[PDB]
């Protein structure tokens, strides 16, 4: 409502010029579409009715010229219509994309990545075509309006006030039914969109209904939604009914009112015949032009929810941003240094991460183990500075995280997410991402290492195999073995192993996991995991429990001292 | 879609008017209601351009000499040098020395006014009737897909693409009431509308109709024109958007990948030109929807011109009188009017009938086996397959010959590499698939030979993926089987570790599982599967032993609560767990289908090879 405005004010700000032209053009049009019965009514006045007919051959003349002026300005009006629509909506979502491309993943994950798309993609669709239709529709209705009444003042300014009584009753009526009619309308698309959602669950889940033989209470719910859905509709379709009715109601007791009193103003002397012939076109032209208005206007309140969604997404403003003075090293070791971070949450009362302090040493993995729910992922995504802390200190071998230059960091760092994710085209491309200039032997050792080798030689295309939407055509193994090759290939100095072990074979995971350590040995590993089994290899595995490093240590010293060793091997094995 | 092949139109019709049928009084109502106000409302400018003669008449024909009959006074207009004048006279109904008769003119208008009332009324009378029908056609066309969609058998639903039933069930169905509507309404008011006022004009005069039917030729061809060549630039919009859409969905989907390995400036490069693209070509598709749009009001005005000057031109000489130019002109708006809409009419028309389409070719399928009437009594659930060969696809089979015997308090497991087809022994069991030869007996019966009803109600299945419904968790506990009281459900929930999470929620029991959710963590709806499960009492399970997310306090609960829910029963494992499969009797290994191992993981240990390698 207060924001609808406040972009729509913004981001049409560079097409004023454009809609000036359009406001200009219309004016024009509609002008020439009232001029043509007057011009009609001077036909009747100084041709049928005294013996002339070169007049009506003139006046035909000028007729061909009005309507001829009528449709350049009506084109170029379309012309810069479509050409302002459609820069306000090439600028709104690029103005949402730029925004959304500087999250940092807590502020990203309040949306999520399927409520960003539609808000980028689909609610700039639905402003836009607003702002079409209010620059191709809707600007017809004060135009012809005014216009209309000055035209009639102008022709005869003895019947423009049936002009003046017969445009405020029909505004009026209408405001009034579409009133009415508005929150039914709402009402309906909320039950449009129930069942949708009852339609979409029975789809989803049609080997549950079988089973469990729940057919006919699932066809009594569909049926409760459809006679509700219904009712509905036809309510809301009860105005609908009214709306026309009344505008053509109008129009018609108004031109016999306009018959009435214009006889008895001819009569005496006062008038012409061509004004009746000129008055009828004027009722119909101006009160089917706020009929069309009326009918449109029912689109405003989705463009005002959809603006409110984009504001939203337009205002959380980014905490993590590149430094001031970037201090730069010149090459970064890796000796993580955590010293006493929090990390609270947003909004919530239980500090993830509380008095976190350890170092990993110059090449050496480290295993933080711990509860699932006591915030070790957060520990990990706010080493590579995803996510940042909120007291303490990060240091990356003597400089604060928050002080480098955050694309050097990110070009020191291998990650390997939770969730394996492949960009659509072939292996060998999301391969490229990570060197961006992989000679084939170097795609195919980092494919070996990685326990993927196999799959992608044994394969007709071979290093080209399409890859779909995100990976999807594969499938788990595969793609997060892809995924660590992927990593692998940068031969960086920080292995961030998020889990990137757990959706894998226990055979294959010791497989890779030995290779790494083969060809890992000279760079440091983070790996956070819950299952011991990938721990045991590590050399200063760590433990966290409700945000706190309650056992640090070797493995052996570990299991001797601390309750870690029975919870969780015990569980385990 | 920009457009869309209809692949037939003929018959596609004239199903969906034979769907519109059962409701035919209430078509023919609609139909004769619009006749009557079509009618009606093209004899309105007839007697307003009778009142208006009636005017002109008087007007013109007070100032000649009284006393003359209009004979004299034509004469006397021809001698002093008028003779287009007297012809204006000789048109006319003058009598000299009159002028206003305001009695008749009342008279006229009064009966207008009266028509314009009936007029009104019977338009509101016709679209509250249209409402009516389309809503009770579409109530029984939706009920008609939803008792469908509960008879195609799972080849149906597996065969098809991701979600593209839910297209053909949801927006075909929006598109077959548009149009339906559309048509209806606009189409029939229009063509009455076009054929009352030809008669109309044909009775005024046989030459300025010339005029205004000639001018509808072109109309109809510049319409196909723009048409025809605005569909290239429609593809074109829906292709970029396409585009544009994929480019920000995987760029959105893996943001932590994108921005983390350097590639977040090739990112916002790539989506400024796909944004341009997509720009360059909305603006050509909405300029040519434009340029449709007034290039009709164009040729109307031509129209217009003509009518008007020829008109002047003839009741300036006394072949017309000017009530009925009035009229034309009138009827000249309302005849220009729907040849503006013609192409969005066939715009949606066209669209709906491909819906219609789409839905009467889902519609046609074929159900699945008619099953028989008796009810299966599993007593022990001693499972014993014979000879079972399973294809998935007629030609290449999945299964060979296979002779499981599976006994009462058996643990059959399967075990293999993920994505060889493992539940094809779960889609043979519930019947979800028919076997092409051999024999399931449960405990005697065949599982050919029983009802479907009964047979699936005493298996009871814990798949993968945890379905949950619209609902609170008490709705989806009592799903399975909702004629217990709140005791019996309570007694589930507490039997699998349900109590403990709904403890931990503000309003357990009547938190909606979906709707605001939020905090379920996917580990907790498999055990509301769970307690399901164990709610409806099965007697032969089938069910998978995969995970999703390990924690330790939810994998320790599922682990106990699917252990305690296989009581005594006779169950079909997935095995993914070294506990269960060491504990089994007859465990399978499937090399992508084709189970072709066999034993008690004791001679399958002697004789490990692909078997300790896989559990391994």
């Amino acid at each position: 409502s207060n924001m609808l405005w406040a972009l729509l004010r913004q981001y049409v700000r560079p097409y004023r010029w454009l809609l000036a032209v359009v406001a200009v053009l219309q004016v024009i049009s509609n002008m020439a579409s009232l001029y043509l019965p007057t011009v009609n009514a001077a036909i009747i006045d100084d041709g049928v009715a005294k013996g002339d007919t070169a007049r009506i051959v003139e006046l035909g003349a000028v007729m061909l010229g009005v309507t001829a002026l009528q449709v350049v300005c009506a084109v170029g009006a379309v012309f810069f219509g479509a050409r302002a629509a459609t820069g306000f909506g090439h600028d709104l979502r690029a103005a949402v994309f730029t925004h959304v491309t500087t999250f940092s993943a807590e502020e990203a994950g309040r949306f999520g990545a399927a409520s960003l798309l539609t808000r980028t993609t689909n609610d700039v669709g639905h402003i836009q075509q607003l702002v079409q239709l209010t620059v191709t529709m809707l600007i017809t209705a004060p135009i012809m309006s005014i216009g209309g009444i000055f035209m009639a003042l102008h022709q005869d300014a003895g019947l423009s006030w049936l002009l003046l009584v017969s445009v405020p009753v029909l505004g009026l009526a209408n405001y009034w039914i579409i009133r009415h009619l508005m929150p039914v309308f709402t009402r309906m698309q909320s039950l449009i969109d129930g069942i949708n959602r009852v339609l979409r669950d029975q789809l989803s889940g049609i080997r549950v209904i079988r089973a469990f033989a729940r057919e006919p209470l699932e066809r009594v719910r569909f049926a409760e939604a459809n006679q509700t859905l219904s009712d509905s509709a036809l309510e809301a379709g009860r105005w609908q009914a009214l709306m026309l009715p009344v505008t053509t109601l109008v129009i018609n007791v108004s031109s016999v009112a306009l018959i009435w009193f214009g006889g008895l103003r001819i009569d005496a002397g006062q008038m012409q015949v061509g004004s009746l012939i000129a008055f009828l076109a004027y009722f119909m032209q101006i009160l089917m032009a706020v009929l069309m208005a009326t009918f449109m206007l029912v689109i405003f309140p989705r463009a005002a929810v959809c603006a409110d969604r984009i504001g939203e997404v337009l205002s959380t403003q980014t905490a993590i941003t590149n430094p001031a003075d970037p201090v730069r090293p010149a090459a970064i070791a890796g000796d993580i240094g955590v010293h006493d971070a929090t990390f609270c949450y947003p909004g919530a009362d239980r500090p993830v991460l509380q008095d976190v302090s350890f170092t990993v040493p110059r090449g050496t993995t480290t295993a933080v183990v711990g509860s699932t729910g006591s915030g070790k992922s957060t520990l990990i995504s706010l080493i590579c500075r995803l996510y940042d802390v909120t007291s303490g200190s990060l240091r990356i071998d003597g400089v604060d995280v928050r002080d480098l230059d955050i694309e050097q960091l990110w070009s020191a760092i291998g990650l390997v997410p939770q969730r394996g994710y492949l960009f659509s085209g072939t292996v060998a491309e999301n391969l490229r991402y990570g060197r961006a200039d992989a000679t084939d032997d170097e795609m195919w050792e980092a494919l070996r290492v990685a326990a993927a080798a196999d799959f992608v030689r044994a394969h007709p295309q071979g290093l080209d195999m399409p890859v779909a939407q995100g990976g999807i055509n594969f499938s788990g193994g595969q793609r997060q073995r892809l995924a660590i090759a992927r990593a692998v290939i940068r031969r960086p100095a920080i292995y961030l192993f998020d889990d990137a072990f757990s959706a894998l074979d226990v055979h294959t995971d010791a497989r890779v996991r030995d290779a790494l350590r083969e060809v890992a040995a000279d760079a440091t590993v983070v790996i956070v995991s819950q299952r011991i089994s990938t721990v045991i290899e590590a050399d200063q595995v760590v433990v966290i429990d409700d945000g706190r490093v309650v056992g640090i240590g070797t493995h052996d010293t570990l299991l001797a001292d601390c309750p870690i060793y029975a919870e969780f091997a015990e569980s385990q094995a | 879609a920009p457009l869309e092949r209809t692949r037939d139109f003929k018959g596609s019709a004239i199903r969906l008017a034979r769907r519109l049928l059962p409701q035919r009084a209430l078509t023919l109502a609609v139909i004769l209601l619009g006749v009557g106000g079509i009618a009606i409302g093209v004899i309105g400018p007839r007697i307003l351009g009778h009142a208006t003669d009636l005017l002109f008449n008087g007007v013109i024909g007070r100032e000649l000499p009284a006393g003359l009959t209009k004979e004299q006074a034509v004469e006397a207009a021809r001698a002093r040098g008028d003779g287009t004048f007297a012809d204006l006279l000789s048109g006319m109904d003058i009598v000299p020395g009159q002028g206003v008769d305001f009695g008749a003119v009342g008279r006229t208008l009064a009966l207008a006014l009266g028509l314009y009332l009936v007029a009104a009324l019977l338009v509101w009378v016709q679209a509250r009737l249209l409402n009516v029908t389309v809503q009770r056609t579409m109530v029984a066309l939706r009920a008609e897909v939803q008792e469908k969609i509960h008879r195609l058998p799972l080849s149906y639903f597996d065969s098809r693409q991701r979600g593209e039933v839910l297209s053909r069930v949801t927006n075909d169905v929006d598109n077959i009431q548009n149009s339906v509507s559309m048509t209806i309404s606009q189409l029939l008011t229009s063509v009455l509308t076009v054929f009352a006022v030809l008669v109309m004009m044909l009775t005024i005069s046989p030459l300025l109709t010339l005029f205004t039917v000639v001018t509808v030729p072109a109309s109809l061809w510049v319409t196909r024109w723009i048409t025809r060549r605005s569909q290239p630039l429609f593809v074109a919009q829906w292709r970029n958007t396409g585009r544009l859409a994929a480019h920000l969905e995987e760029t959105y989907s893996g943001f932590t990948i994108v921005k983390t390995f350097g590639h977040r400036e090739a990112a916002a490069g790539k989506f400024a030109e796909l944004n341009s693209e997509t720009q360059q070509s909305s603006f050509g598709a909405q300029f040519f929807s434009g340029l449709v749009s007034p290039a009709t009001m164009f040729i109307g005005n031509l129209s217009y011109v003509a009518v008007a000057v020829v008109g002047g031109l003839q009741v300036a000489t006394g072949q017309i009188t000017l009530g009925s130019i009035q009229a034309f002109i009138q009827y000249v708006r309302q005849f220009n009017q729907p040849l503006t809409q013609v192409a969005g009419m066939y715009n949606t028309l066209q669209s709906g009938i491909a819906s219609a389409e789409r839905v009467f070719d889902l519609l046609d399928t074929e159900e699945e086996s008619a099953d028989s009437p008796r009810r299966a009594d599993v007593r022990t659930g001693r499972v014993e397959f014979e000879h079972v060969s399973f294809s998935y696809v007629p030609g290449t089979p999945v299964i060979e010959d296979l002779s499981l015997v599976a006994e009462p308090g058996s643990t059959v497991a399967i075990v293999g590499p993920t994505g060889a087809g493992k539940t094809t022994l779960v889609n043979l069991l519930m019947r979800f698939y028919d076997v092409d030869s051999g024999r399931i007996t449960i405990d005697g019966v065949d599982i050919a030979s029983v009802s479907r009803e009964s047979l699936r109600a005493s298996i009871g299945m814990v798949l993968q993926d945890t379905w949950l419904f619209a609902g609170t968790i008490y709705d989806n506990i009592a799903y399975g089987r909702p004629d217990a009281d709140e005791d019996e459900v309570i007694e589930a929930a507490t039997a699998a570790y349900v109590d403990r999470f709904v403890h931990t929620l503000p309003n357990g029991y009547d938190t909606r599982v979906d709707d605001d959710g939020g905090a379920i963590s996917a580990g907790e709806k498999q055990l509301i599967t769970i307690a399901r499960a164990v709610l409806a009492r099965p007697k032969l399970l089938v069910l998978d032993e995969a995970t999703s997310s390990v924690d330790t306090r939810t994998e320790l609960l599922i682990a106990h609560a699917m252990a305690e829910l296989r009581r005594d029963r006779t169950s079909f494992i997935i095995a993914h767990r070294l506990s269960t499969i060491r504990d089994a009797d007859l465990i399978l290994v499937m090399d992508s289908g084709r189970i072709i191992e066999r034993g008690t993981h004791e001679e399958l240990l002697a004789r490990h090879g692909r078997y300790w390698e896989m559990t391994r």
